[PDB]
């Protein structure tokens, strides 16, 4: 499999960045819960969360409030940004060479 | 944490009407509250889930609305079945709290007492003691008194009595007394008697056996 | 079929401890969430703790002293509550609930009704309630059993095994020198009886007990 | 700033039973709430932290709940040595502030 490198690990962050959505709800909910006042506690509301956290939206609706909470929270948002910045990187490269042949 | 108050805690109704749950949080949780139905002796019940929010099963009279603090359980034409008590949920901010509950009542036209009483069993009588149980049901309303009399002469010693809750399945109501006495007190009578007293008539009515 | 199981009842000496159970059934998920609600006599529920199975971490209400302690076997799908250094305080019926993770209580189990007694069982005793010879009839005719001399709480009571449901009343049992005590009517059309079969079931989950009493004509 | 009401001032309780005392913020501050025991002719000493955080060298029957606006510090089976004053206190917002106390009997 020879195609672009570029392309090839902008779908592999994709797709990490998905798991790190489904799996960063799911460890969000489990560490807010036990702790009084917590808002990020149901499972649907917690992977919108996540999605808000990851593009550093965020709106403030809902936010953990426990230091796991938070450490889930600071993954999600480098996975996010790594994600978008290794896109952007890709498409650099694409711009880049196809400059060169025109 | 989040208090969920239900007033009143009791809401009487005649049996048709539209009636209206009321649960209110000490503060703001959007749309995230959850009712409940226990009838007696049995399990809580999902009714409406997120405020507003139908389940499968659930009869189509029951409705529910509000957002914010102040939340609604309707139901529109209140039948027997409805008769229980209705709990609201929120699921916020932990932890998840309950309301205090209110409590369905029905108000239903006046019926007079069913009484049947019954003699001691062999099985009981061979056992040991013996005991004379009265029946007093499907009445309404539930406001009534049972007198037992021995061989004509009032007796108030050994009776225990118990009342239902309102029917689920017509609103009325029933009652229990029972005459507990040893085998060498229950032969030495001859008439044993029970007496109901009640709102549907100014003769109370009488069941005697010998 | 039924989600949840619980035991119907257990008694338990003051200052012990009991292990309470509940058995799921059904879909289960890895963000299932085990709740347990605690109701006394005449009163409301009370929410406890909750245990999510697929990870085994549990949290607890605060507002009240921490009287339980929850686990899971995701072997045998079933959830367990330890409750210890029970007084009377702790009598009351426990209800196990399956939430989704999305905040309501889909199922409840049936409950287990814990008393706390320095007492001892005692199955039930089941007497016949048929009319005197007197009794004149209508259309309807009344027959009853009677449940005497058990502890503790609860007992169930049917007519021909759920057949008869319409016109049957149980009455609340009556506390007096350590035993329970109460009574279920009946009313079938007079027509029908004894040409057919009445017969009360009683069942006393403490003792491990069910017994029937067919109801004949004096 | 943040005033957080201590009602009642006093508490009168008989030896065994569970005892709770109340503190309210004028103003949600989560769980930012720490109690304290004083007493007589002695120094303040930290019971709960952070509303239900637990301290080392305290008692288990002292314990802590509430969030938001109201909070709770409660003792399963108060003794003798319990009679003291009790505070509590805000971090939550600047300054730092505190209740004006409940005595315990
Ligand atoms: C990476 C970001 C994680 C920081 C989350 C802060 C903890 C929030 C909390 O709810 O934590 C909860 C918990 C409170 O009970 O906080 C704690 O103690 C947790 C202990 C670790 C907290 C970080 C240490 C502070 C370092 C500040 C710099 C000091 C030198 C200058
Ligand atoms: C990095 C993600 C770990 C999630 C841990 C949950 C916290 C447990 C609460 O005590």
């Amino acid at each position: 499999h020879g195609s672009a490198l570029h392309w090839r690990a902008a779908g592999a962050a994709t797709v990490l960045l998905v798991i790190v959505l489904l799996a960063g709800s799911y460890l969000a909910v489990l560490a807010e819960r036990g702790a009084p006042g917590a808002q990020l506690i149901t499972y649907p509301r917690a992977l919108w969360w996540a999605c808000e956290t990851a593009t550093t939206v965020x709106y403030g609706d809902l936010y953990p409030v426990t230091l796991w909470g938070r450490l889930v929270a600071v993954v999600v948002m480098v996975a996010g940004i790594t994600s978008f910045g290794l896109v952007t990187a890709a498409l650099a490269t694409w711009f880049v060479g196809r400059e060169q042949e025109r | 944490d989040i208090l969920l108050t239900q007033s009143p805690a009791i809401l009487s109704v005649s049996p048709g009407e539209r009636v209206s749950f009321s649960c209110r949080a000490s503060q703001s949780i959007g749309t995230d509250i959850h009712w409940y139905q226990q009838r007696t002796n049995g399990s809580p019940r999902l009714l409406i889930k997120y405020a507003s929010e139908s389940i499968s099963g659930i009869p189509s009279r029951f409705s529910g609305s509000g957002s914010g603090t102040d939340f609604t359980l309707s139901i529109n034409s209140v039948e027997s079945e409805d008769i229980a008590n209705y709990y609201c949920q929120q699921s916020n901010r932990w932890p998840f709290t309950f309301g205090s509950g209110t409590k369905l009542e029905i108000k239903r036209a006046d019926a007079a007492p069913t009484v049947s009483i019954f003699p001691p069993s062999s099985e009981q009588l061979t056992s040991g003691g013996a005991s004379v149980v009265c029946f007093l049901n499907n009445f309404y309303p539930k406001d009534i008194n049972v007198k037992w009399k021995i061989d004509g002469s009032e007796r108030q010693n050994g009776v225990l009595n118990s009342w239902t809750d309102q029917d689920s399945k017509d609103s009325t109501y029933s009652m229990s007394s029972t005459l507990t006495l040893t085998k060498d007190e229950y032969e030495r009578h001859n008439s044993y008697t029970c007496e109901a007293t009640h709102k549907t008539s100014t003769s109370p009515i009488v069941k005697s056996f010998n | 079929q039924v989600q949840l199981q619980q035991p119907g009842a257990e008694l338990v000496k003051p200052g012990a401890s009991v292990k309470l159970s509940c058995k799921a059934s059904g879909y289960t998920f890895t963000s299932d969430w085990i709740h347990w609600v605690k109701q006394r006599p005449g009163h409301g529920l009370e929410w406890i703790g909750e245990i999510i199975p697929s990870y085994g971490r549990a949290n607890y209400n605060e507002k009240i002293q921490k009287k339980a302690t929850l686990t899971a076997d995701k072997s045998s799908s079933t959830a367990f509550m330890q409750l210890s250094s029970l007084t009377s305080e702790d009598s009351a019926v426990y209800y196990c609930a399956r939430e989704r993770g999305d905040g309501y209580f889909a199922v409840w189990g049936a409950g287990t009704t814990v008393t706390v007694s320095s007492a001892k069982t005692t199955p039930p005793s089941v007497y016949p309630l048929a009319p005197g010879s007197a009794a004149q009839t209508n259309s309807m005719v009344t027959l009853g059993c009677l449940v005497k001399g058990y502890f503790p709480e609860p007992v169930t009571v049917t007519w021909n095994s759920g057949s008869l449901s319409s016109g049957v009343h149980t009455f609340p049992a009556v506390l007096q020198s350590d035993l329970y005590t109460l009574s279920s009517s009946v009313t079938v059309p007079s027509s029908s009886w004894p040409s057919e079969t009445v017969t009360c079931n009683v069942a006393h989950p403490a003792s491990s007990t069910k017994v029937d009493k067919k109801i004949v004509p004096r």
